[PDB]
C-alpha cells in the first residue's frame, strides 16, 4: 500500500476537510441569534466531549486497520457493512446540491470580472419596479414587496424562481449555469486519477489561499466605518438564553456539522500512513484550529453589514433576517459594490467560496473510490484513469435535478431534511460497533502497541458513554415537529416532509436490510451464525 | 399622472444647434430609462439611444453620436440632447418615450406630444 | 385619501375576550403592514405588534405572549385581534396605523377605540414654562446606539396624533416650516421657532432602531 | 445590430375578416422567459401608442379587439375583424441589449 509523500502533505488535508464555506455562515449567524457572545460557551464545552474524541477515532480505526471505508468492517464487525454502503449514496447525494454552490460563485466570478458591477445600479432586465436600492436624501421608501438588487441577480437570472411554480415542476435546466459544472468537474477529475500523489500537492494551493483571503478582507473592515456595531452584537454575553433547552442542542449540532466526523471520508488519509505518527498530536491541533477559523471568519462578515446597519438604519438583526445560504449573496454581496475599488475586492472574496468548496469534494471523491477496490480485488478499478471516470458522471447526471429552474426549492429539502438526519444516524451506528460491540478493552491496545502509552481517564469513559450519547439528544429533538421552510414567499405543502423523509431514509433502511443479509447466507444454529458475524476471523 | 412635455420647435439651417428637453413627472427616472426615437414623413422609426439618469450611463448606436449628445441632470429632473452641425437631410419628428420595468420588457407604456425638427 | 375606520365602544367583563377591527383604505393592503399602538390611560405609548399580511406571520412584545393574537382578513382588508384574560391595569385605548417598510415608522393614525374595564428612549422634564413665540428645545437621550431612527409627533388631547418629522431631518408633506430637528447617535435635539396656539400639544420622542420598537415618555409645550 | 424586417409591405383586409402581421428576425430573443419583442400602433398624428406588453399581455388604455402569441423565432398578433377606423401603421421593436433596432413597417388597409 502506498503512502502520502511528506508528513505535512496529510496533516494539511485533515484541516482542508474540516473548513469550508460552511464555516462563515453556518457557525457565526447562530451565534448572534442565539444570546449574542453567550454562543461560545457552549461551543467550548461540547466540543472537548462530543466533538474531539469522535473526531480521534476516525483516526484510530484508519491508522491501524490501513483499509478503505467498506474494508475496516470486515475486521471489526461485518454486519455493519450497511454503513460504508449508506456513505456512498450520499456522497452522490452531497455532489448534487454542493457543487450548484460554487456554481453560483463562478457565475459571480465571470460576472464580476468587469469594471462596473451590476449590484451597484438596477441596469439589467430584472423587476426594475421593486429595484429601488439607491439611498437618497431622505426621498426614498420600500413598499414590503420590494426586493434587493442582489437578490433579483440571484432569483431572476440565476435560478430563474418565476420560470417555475416549486416541486411540481421543475422544467428545463440554465444552459449557463450548466457550463459551471462542466468547469468544476474537470478539476475534481484531474487531481484523484493517480491517488495520494496528486491530492497531496494540489492542498498546497488550495487550503491556504482562503487563509491569507481572511487577513486580507479583515483589514479592510478593520479601518471601516460602523464596524463597531457589528463586533457589539457579536460579543455581548447574554446569559438568559443558556437556561433553555434549545440552544443546548443547536451548539452541539453547530460542532459535528463543522468537522463532520465518521462520513468515511477522513479515514482513507490515516489509511495511506505509517503506524508510528502520534495521531494525538496530530488531532489535537486540527480541531484547535478549526475553532480559530471560525472565530476569524466571524470577524470578516460581522464588520460588514454592521456598514449596513449604518446606511440601511436598522438593526443587525433585521438586515440578517435571513437562515441560510443567501446570506453570502444578498446581503455581504451588495456590500462589497458599494465600496472603493469594488473589482478587486469581489473577486478575491467570490474566489474563496470557490476555494473553500473545492477541498472538501477533493476528499470526499477519494472516500468512494477506495472503498469499491478492497473489498473486490481485481474487478473494480483494475486500471483507476478510468473507473473514476465512471464515478464521476453519475454526480453530474444526478445533479441534473439541482440546476432547474426550480433549483433552489430541491437544494432547500436536500440539505436539512435528506441529508441532515442522514449524516448522523450513519455516525451514531458506527459509534456503538467500535464502543460497545467490538470492546473498549480490545480497542486500547491496538492505539498503545503504536504510540507507546495507555490513553487516559477521560478518553476512555467517554469512548463509551459521552459518545454514543451525544448524537442521540441531536437526533431526537430533530425528529419532533417538522419546521416550515420559508424561501421567497413560498410555503411548501403538508407532503415536503413525506417526500423528504422517505429520500433521507433510503440510505437508513440500507443498514437494517444489510444485517439481514448476512445472517441469511451464514446457516448453523441461530445464535452461532450471529457471533461469528461479531468476532473476526 | 405620468406627463412628457418636450419645448417648441426649431428652424434647421446649416451650422445651428438645436436642444430638446423632455420633463419627467410623476414617477421616479433614476430608475428607468428614456429613449429616442427618429421618425421622418414618409420613412419608419429608428432607434438613437437611452439616458439611465443616476450613474451617466448611456448607449449610442446607429452613428448618431457625431451629431447628437444625450446627457441629463437628477436635480431639475429631465433630459436634453444637444444637436450640432445640422443638414438639410437631419429633419426628422423626435419623440420622448418613458421605458417600463424589464418585467414588462421595457416597453413605452406614454409618449410625448413630439416637436418639428425640419 | 387614507381613512381608518373604528368601531363603538363596550363593556366587558374581566377574564372573557375582545374583538377590535378597522378596515383599512384608500391603499394596497399587501403593500403595508397592520401595527397597533397601545394608548394608555393617563400614561404614554406602548407597542403591541405587527403582523405580516403575505404570510400570516406575526411578531409581538413579550408581554403579550400569551395575551393576544394577531390576524387579518384579506378578502374585507380588515385586520382583527382577541385578547384575552382582562385585567383592571388593562384600562387603554387601541389605535389602528399605516406603517412604511424599511424603516418602519407611523405616518397615519386612527380615531381609536376605548376599552373600558430594548433601546429606552429617556427625556428631560415635561412642565416647561416660556413665553409665547419664544424658541423653545426638547431633549430626548438615548439609552443604546441609534442612528437616525428618531421621530416626533404631536397630539392633542381629544385628538389623534400624527407624523412630523421625518428621519429627524426633514419634513414631511402636510407639515409646516417651523418644525426642525437634527441629531447624531446620542444628542438628539428638537426646536421649534414662533411657536403658536395650534402647536400647543403632548410631544413624543420615538425610536425605529431595533425590533421590538420602544416609545418615549412624553413632553408638553406650556407654551 | 440584429437584423429586423417585417412583411408584408402591405395588407388588405375586407370588413369581417380577420389577418396577422409578423416580425421577420435572426433572433430569438427567448432569454430567461420573457419574450423581448413589442409592438406598437402610430396613427398619423397620434404617437406610436403601445398595444401588448412584451408580445404576451395586454396594456393600459388598448381595447379588447387586440391579442397576441406565438413562440421561437416567428410571432402573430391576432387581430379581430376590424374597421374602417384603424388605419394605422403597426411595428416591430426587438427590445434585447444593448443595441435595439426597429422594424419597416406595414401599410393597413380596407
Ligand atoms: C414587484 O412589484 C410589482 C408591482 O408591479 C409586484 O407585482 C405584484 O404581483 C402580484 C402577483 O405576484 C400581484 O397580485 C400584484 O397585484 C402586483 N402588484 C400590484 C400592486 O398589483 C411584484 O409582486 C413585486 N415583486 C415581489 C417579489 O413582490
Ligand atoms: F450534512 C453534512 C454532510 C457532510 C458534511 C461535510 C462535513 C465536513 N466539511 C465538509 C462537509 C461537506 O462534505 C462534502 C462535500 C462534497 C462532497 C462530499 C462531502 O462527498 C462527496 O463530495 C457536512 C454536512
Ligand atoms: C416626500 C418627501 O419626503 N419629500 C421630501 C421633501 O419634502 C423635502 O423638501 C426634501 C428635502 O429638501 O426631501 C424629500
Amino acid at each position: 500500500r502506498e503512502t502520502w509523500g511528506k508528513k505535512v502533505d496529510f496533516l494539511l488535508s485533515v484541516i482542508g476537510y474540516a473548513v469550508d464555506l460552511g464555516n462563515v455562515w453556518r457557525f457565526p449567524y447562530i451565534c448572534a441569534q442565539n444570546g449574542g457572545g453567550a454562543f461560545l460557551l457552549p461551543y467550548t464545552i461540547m466540543a472537548i466531549f462530543g466533538g474531539i474524541p469522535l473526531f480521534y477515532m476516525e483516526l484510530a480505526l484508519g491508522q491501524y486497520h490501513r483499509n478503505g471505508c467498506i474494508s475496516i468492517w470486515r475486521k471489526i464487525c461485518p454486519i455493519f457493512k450497511g454503513i460504508g454502503y449508506a456513505i456512498c449514496i450520499i456522497a452522490f447525494y452531497i455532489a448534487s446540491y454542493y457543487n450548484t454552490i460554487m456554481a453560483w460563485a463562478l457565475y459571480y466570478l465571470i460576472s464580476s470580472f468587469t469594471d462596473q458591477l451590476p449590484w451597484t445600479s438596477c441596469k439589467n432586465s430584472w423587476n426594475t419596479g421593486n429595484c429601488t436600492n439607491y439611498f437618497s436624501e431622505d426621498n426614498i421608501t420600500w413598499t414590503l414587496h420590494s426586493t434587493s438588487p442582489a437578490e433579483e441577480f440571484y432569483t431572476r437570472h440565476v435560478l430563474q424562481i418565476h420560470r417555475s411554480k416549486g416541486l411540481q415542476d421543475l422544467g428545463g435546466i440554465s444552459w449557463q449555469l450548466a457550463l459551471c459544472i462542466m468547469l468544476i468537474f474537470t478539476v475534481i477529475y484531474f487531481s484523484i486519477w493517480k491517488g495520494v500523489k496528486t491530492s497531496g500537492k494540489v492542498v498546497w494551493v488550495t487550503a491556504t489561499f482562503p487563509y491569507i483571503a481572511l487577513s486580507v478582507l479583515l483589514v479592510r473592515g478593520a479601518t471601516l466605518p460602523g464596524a463597531w456595531r457589528g463586533v457589539l452584537f457579536y460579543l455581548k454575553p447574554n446569559w438568559q438564553k443558556l437556561l433553555e433547552t434549545g440552544v443546548w442542542i443547536d451548539a452541539a449540532a453547530q460542532i459535528f456539522f463543522s468537522l463532520g466526523p465518521g462520513f468515511g471520508v477522513l479515514l482513507a488519509f490515516a489509511s495511506y500512513n505509517k503506524f508510528n505518527n502520534n495521531c494525538y498530536q496530530d488531532a489535537l491541533v486540527t480541531s484547535v484550529v478549526n475553532c480559530m477559523t471560525s472565530f476569524v471568519s466571524g470577524f470578516v462578515i460581522f464588520t460588514v453589514l454592521g456598514y449596513m446597519a449604518e446606511m440601511r438604519n436598522e438593526d443587525v438583526s433585521e438586515v440578517a433576517k435571513d437562515a441560510g445560504p443567501s446570506l453570502l449573496f444578498i446581503t455581504y454581496a451588495e456590500a462589497i459594490a458599494n465600496m472603493p475599488a469594488s473589482t478587486f475586492f469581489a473577486i478575491i472574496f467570490f474566489l474563496m467560496l470557490i476555494t473553500l468548496g473545492l477541498d472538501s469534494t477533493f476528499a470526499g471523491l477519494e472516500g468512494v473510490i477506495t472503498a469499491v477496490l478492497d473489498e473486490f480485488p481485481h474487478v473494480w478499478a483494475k486500471r483507476r484513469e478510468r473507473f473514476v471516470l465512471a464515478v464521476v458522471i453519475t454526480c453530474f447526471f444526478g445533479s441534473l435535478v439541482t440546476l432547474t429552474f426550480g433549483g433552489a426549492y430541491v437544494v432547500k429539502l436536500l440539505e436539512e431534511y435528506a441529508t441532515g438526519p442522514a449524516v448522523l444516524t450513519v455516525a451514531l451506528i458506527e459509534a456503538v460497533a467500535v464502543s460497545w460491540f467490538y470492546g473498549i478493552t480490545q480497542f486500547c491496545r491496538d492505539v498503545k502497541e503504536m504510540l507507546g502509552f495507555s490513553p487516559g481517564w477521560f478518553w476512555r469513559i467517554c469512548w463509551v458513554a459521552i459518545s454514543p450519547l451525544f448524537l442521540l439528544f441531536i437526533i431526537a429533538s430533530f425528529l419532533m415537529s417538522p419546521p416550515q421552510l420559508r424561501l421567497f414567499q413560498y410555503n411548501y405543502p403538508y407532503w415536503s416532509i413525506i417526500l423528504g423523509y422517505a429520500i433521507g431514509t433510503s440510505s437508513f433502511i440500507c443498514i437494517p436490510t444489510y444485517i439481514a443479509y448476512r445472517l441469511i447466507i451464514t446457516p448453523g444454529t441461530f445464535k452461532e451464525r450471529i457471533i461469528k458475524s461479531i468476532t473476526p476471523e | 399622472q405620468v406627463q412628457l412635455q418636450q419645448s417648441g420647435p426649431e428652424l434647421v439651417k446649416l451650422g445651428a444647434s438645436v436642444r430638446i428637453s423632455c420633463k419627467a413627472s410623476g414617477y421616479r427616472f433614476s430608475y428607468s430609462w428614456m429613449n429616442w426615437v427618429k421618425q421622418r414623413p414618409g420613412k419608419g422609426l429608428e432607434w438613437i439611444g437611452r439616458i439611465y439618469p443616476g450613474d451617466g450611463d448611456t448607449k449610442y448606436s446607429g452613428k448618431f453620436k457625431g451629431k447628437a449628445t444625450l446627457t441629463a441632470d437628477k436635480s431639475s429632473s429631465t433630459v436634453y440632447m444637444q444637436l450640432s452641425s445640422l443638414t438639410s437631410e437631419d429633419s426628422a419628428v423626435y419623440f420622448c418615450a418613458r421605458s417600463a420595468y424589464g418585467s414588462e420588457g421595457f416597453a413605452m407604456d406614454y409618449w410625448g406630444q413630439g416637436t418639428s425638427v425640419t | 385619501e387614507v381613512q381608518l375606520q373604528q368601531s363603538g365602544p363596550e363593556l366587558v367583563k374581566p377574564g372573557a375576550s375582545v374583538k377590535i377591527s378597522c378596515k383599512a383604505s384608500g391603499y394596497t393592503f399587501t403593500d403595508y403592514y397592520m401595527n397597533w399602538v397601545k394608548q394608555s390611560h393617563g400614561k404614554s405609548l406602548e407597542w403591541i405588534g405587527n403582523i405580516n399580511p403575505n404570510n400570516g406571520g406575526t411578531s409581538y412584545n413579550q408581554k403579550f405572549k400569551g395575551k393576544a393574537t394577531l390576524t387579518v382578513d384579506k378578502s374585507s382588508t380588515t385586520a382583527y385581534m382577541e385578547l384575552r384574560s382582562l385585567t383592571s391595569e388593562d384600562s387603554a385605548v387601541y389605535y389602528c396605523t399605516r406603517s412604511p417598510v424599511r424603516p418602519y415608522y407611523f405616518d397615519y393614525w386612527g380615531q381609536g377605540t376605548t376599552l373600558t374595564v430594548d433601546i429606552v428612549m429617556t427625556q428631560s422634564h415635561k412642565f416647561m414654562s416660556t413665553s409665547v413665540g419664544d424658541r423653545v428645545s426638547i431633549t430626548c437621550k438615548a439609552s443604546q446606539d441609534v442612528s437616525t431612527a428618531v421621530a416626533w409627533y404631536q397630539q392633542k388631547p381629544g385628538q389623534s396624533p400624527k407624523l412630523l418629522i421625518y428621519s429627524a431631518s426633514y419634513r414631511y408633506t402636510g407639515v409646516p416650516d417651523r418644525f426642525t430637528g437634527s441629531g447624531s447617535g446620542t444628542d438628539f435635539t428638537f426646536t421649534i421657532s414662533s411657536v403658536q396656539a395650534e402647536d400647543l400639544a403632548v410631544y413624543y420622542c420615538q425610536q425605529h432602531y431595533s425590533i421590538p420598537r420602544t416609545f418615549g415618555g412624553g413632553t408638553k409645550l406650556e407654551i | 445590430d440584429i437584423v429586423l424586417t417585417q412583411s408584408p409591405a402591405s395588407l388588405a383586409v375586407s370588413l369581417g375578416q380577420r389577418a396577422t402581421i409578423s416580425c421577420r428576425a435572426s433572433e430569438s430573443v427567448d432569454n430567461y422567459g420573457i419574450s423581448f419583442l413589442n409592438w406598437f400602433q402610430q396613427k398619423p398624428g397620434q404617437p406610436p401608442k403601445l398595444l401588448i406588453y412584451a408580445a404576451s399581455n395586454q396594456g393600459s388604455g388598448v381595447p379588447a379587439r387586440f391579442s397576441g402569441s406565438g413562440s421561437g423565432t416567428y410571432f402573430s398578433l391576432n387581430i379581430h375583424p376590424m374597421e374602417e377606423d384603424d388605419t394605422a401603421v403597426y411595428f416591430c421593436q426587438q427590445t434585447k441589449g444593448v443595441s435595439w433596432t426597429f422594424g419597416g413597417g406595414t401599410k393597413v388597409e380596407i
